[PDB]
């Protein structure tokens, strides 16, 4: 989407595998803000807004 | 032929969706227990 119309989807009731997206070489950019890359493979949350 | 649904007009902000395997002189007997607790 553009920037002004930006996509927002709604991510819940699933398992959420944040190693295959860390590990990966295809990103330029991985800046978490307010946690750690390497927990959130543990953590859970109530929802995931992408 | 199931063609009739009107139980909503509108839906607009959802948090959580779940679809699931059907649970389902009269011949069946359904018991069911809703409960509400620390959410
Ligand atoms: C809920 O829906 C209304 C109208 O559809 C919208 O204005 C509001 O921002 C929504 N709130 C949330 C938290 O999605």
């Amino acid at each position: 989407a553009s920037v002004y119309a930006w996509n927002r989807k709604r991510i819940s009731n699933c398992v959420a595998d944040y190693s295959v997206l860390y590990n990966s070489a295809s990103f330029s950019t991985f800046k978490c803000y307010g946690v750690s890359p390497t927990k959130l493979n543990d953590l859970c949350f109530t929802n995931v807004y992408a | 032929m199931e063609s009739e649904f009107r139980v909503y007009s509108s839906a607009n902000n959802c948090t959580f969706e779940y679809v699931s395997q059907p649970f389902l002189n009269f011949k069946n007997l359904r018991e069911f227990v809703f409960k509400n607790i620390d959410g």
